[PDB]
């Protein structure tokens, strides 16, 4: 439930919890595919690979390590695994992979057999993730020319057109120290690790900063990639949402709850309190959905996410979808504020409190380098519960109200209607 | 009879209609964007 962090001459974050029976540490920077050019895009993927290479990840297996990296847009991740007592062991495999075998890890064999392997990687994801894939474009889209539109596992035509000079050029100017974060989750204290830390000196290239670039942008558009051949469509609708460290971060988050996901095939998904429900399950308009929103650094996105087999009515999934959302500004009542709260608290717990220490590590290092701190679980409890409807409808009426959105899909979208026509259900009619 | 009337009512005519006709075709304009702007590409499947 402590969340501590102290900085000397490089900022160490840590959040001990005895009851683990592990312990992870890792080193969190400050730069994602969000810093990328469209040119050496996924560069940040082919690193986390090559930390994981067969040669790497052994090395780690004899000292009964184990390894584990992250690439998000804001930020990217490095994280060794291990026992609470061998908390030191793990330090020894940081530092001689980042500064040792910061040449070592870069060979023309290894580097070589890991291109090969993102790339069949990338290529599988492409051709069968549709929904993650369809999530992706609607960055692409939602953001283009723009940090955020960059996909974090790149795209196969920059993958294959890298070299280890641009891994090189990449590490040498984000892997710094002033953008760089060392978290350690599990069970170890913060004085325990600062010590190990604050012993081995040596700064490697201090006073370095990473290069600038323009403001991220929402402009709504849409991309559609038709696939008849696909057995169903995939779509991912979304209004520019809310940044992290947002005075409504949480408004926006409990306001997707009342959405929620759904499943059509589980029994239970089928009797939440929600009221798009009686609409949907009439002539079942779809298999699933989502609701989401999604924070970065300068932005965010607020929408869903669905996929159905009811290819001659996504019309009128949409348009139920869209009518619900309208009464966010209108007419949201007490109840469904009051259960979203609810539910609201018990997935942000899930998340923040999991068996699992790398999930934390990675939540820890994301929030302590972009607001230098973590706001503690009991504290967004607080903030969730003070929401009232009028938040909720102060801010839908100023993010959802006659907003231009962003559109993508995949598979057979024949029956997605025009842009236009779904722009013009973000409101109502009204004397 | 009519004639000094009936020119009196032309011209108001005349000018409401004009009016709609020239935002009409503005209207049009904006409501076709997306369309008009739209762009493709192929990439032909494996």
């Amino acid at each position: 439930a402590e969340v501590t962090q102290l900085s000397n001459g490089i900022v160490v974050a840590t959040e001990h919890n005895p009851s683990a029976h592990t312990a992870s540490v890792g080193v969190v920077f400050g730069s994602g595919a969000a810093n990328e050019n469209p040119y050496n895009n996924g560069v940040s993927n082919l690193w986390k690979n090559i930390f994981l290479s067969k040669e790497n990840s052994a090395v780690a297996a004899k000292e009964g390590l184990a390894l584990s990296s992250n690439i998000s847009r804001d930020f990217q991740s490095y994280i060794v695994s291990s026992l609470p007592g061998s908390t030191d062991k793990s330090l020894d495999f940081l530092n001689q992979s980042f500064i040792q075998q910061k040449a070592n890890l870069l060979s023309s064999s290894n580097f070589e057999a890991t291109k090969k392997s993102v790339l069949k990687q990338v290529q599988d994801f492409e051709d069968n993730d549709h929904p993650n894939r369809v999530l992706e474009h609607l960055h692409s889209t939602a953001f283009q020319n723009t940090p955020l539109s960059l996909p974090t596992r790149g795209t196969l035509e920059s993958l294959e057109n890298l070299v280890v000079a641009d891994l090189e050029s990449f590490a040498n100017n984000h892997f710094l120290n002033s953008n760089a974060v060392v978290v350690g989750t599990g069970n170890i204290k913060h004085e325990d690790l600062v010590n190990s830390i604050e012993s081995k000196n040596l700064s490697l290239q201090t006073g370095t900063k990473p290069v600038l670039k323009k403001k991220a942008a929402f402009l709504g558009s849409e991309v559609r990639l038709r696939d008849d051949t696909l057995p169903k469509a995939w779509i991912s609708l979304a209004v520019e949402g809310e940044p992290v460290n947002s005075p409504n971060y949480f408004v926006a988050k409990l306001a997707a709850q009342i959405f929620g996901s759904y499943n059509a095939f589980e029994p239970a998904s089928r009797l939440q309190g929600i009221k798009l429900l009686d609409n949907i399950q009439e002539y079942q308009l779809c298999d699933n959905f989502n609701h989401f929103s999604l924070s970065y650094k300068d932005s965010g996105l607020w929408g869903f996410s669905t996929a159905t087999r009811n290819v001659t009515m996504i019309d009128d999934l949409i348009h139920f979808t869209l009518k619900q959302w309208n009464r966010l500004t209108i007419s949201v009542t007490d109840t469904e504020v009051e259960r979203a709260k609810s539910l609201l608290k018990l997935q942000l717990g899930q998340l923040y409190e999991s068996g699992n220490p790398v999930n934390d590590a990675n939540l820890l290092g994301a929030e302590v380098l972009i607001k230098g701190s973590k706001l503690s679980l009991g504290e967004a409890f607080k903030k969730i519960d003070a929401i009232t409807v009028k938040d909720v409808k102060a801010w839908a009426g100023k993010r959802l109200w006659d907003q231009d959105i962003a559109i993508a899909g995949t598979g057979q979208i024949e029956g997605l209607l025009d842009y236009m026509r779904i722009r013009s259900d973000m409101s109502m009619m009204r004397w | 009879p009519e004639h000094d009337e009936r020119k009196r009512l032309g011209l108001k005519t005349v000018i409401i209609l004009s009016s709609l006709y020239l935002l009409s075709i503005w209207v049009k304009k904006f409501k076709w964007a997306g369309i008009k702007t739209r762009k493709f590409v192929f990439n032909p499947p494996k």
